Parts: structure tokens; sequence; C-alpha cells
């Protein structure tokens, strides 16, 4: 909104904003190892202590 | 020249007897003059400083 005058000026009229903030993208990534011999034998049955 | 009850009227009056314009390069005087704010005593009782 706007105050009115008594005195002259050319007064703005009703002002209106339309203002958008667009999103941000943040893509976090690690790497992780792990050993075959810890996977054939992770995708094995033993029965043996 | 004028009473002490006229000089601080004439004073407050929005007389703006040597005024200036606020935000430019090189200062001016305001024509139209209502929208901005200035009074000047040393304008008031004739001194510098």
């Amino acid at each position: 909104p706007t105050i009115a005058h008594g005195d002259g000026r050319r007064p703005s009229k009703q002002r209106t904003f339309i203002v958008v903030k667009n999103c941000h993208k943040h893509h976090i990534s690690t790497e992780m190892e792990l050993s075959m011999l810890d996977l054939e034998i992770l995708h094995s049955i033993p029965e043996t202590p | 020249n004028r009473g002490l009850y006229n000089m601080v009227n004439e004073y407050s009056q929005r007389l703006g007897g040597h005024p200036a314009t606020s935000n430019t390069e090189v200062q001016f005087v305001v024509i139209a003059g209502t929208d901005v704010f200035l009074e000047q005593p040393c304008s008031f009782l004739q001194e510098a400083f």
C-alpha cells in the first residue's frame, strides 16, 4: 500500500509485487568398497563353526 | 526583521528559504519542493560555524 498526499506529486497507484524463488538442488554422494571375499561367502550358507 | 513570534513561525512554516535537493551529484535548489524535509537554522540566524 501507499500513502495518499495532500500536496502535489504524481502519485503511485496500487502497487503489487509478484516475486518467485526457485529451488536449489544438492547431490551429495560418497563411495564405499566391499571385498568380494566378504561378498561370496556372504552369499553362501556355511555349516562349520 | 520581524518579531520573535513571527520569526520561528516563518522558520517552521515549511518555508525552505534556501533549500537543497537531497540525492543528486551536484547540490541544486528545490522547485515545487514539499516532499523533502529540510530546515536551515544557519539561514534562520544568519551565521556559519
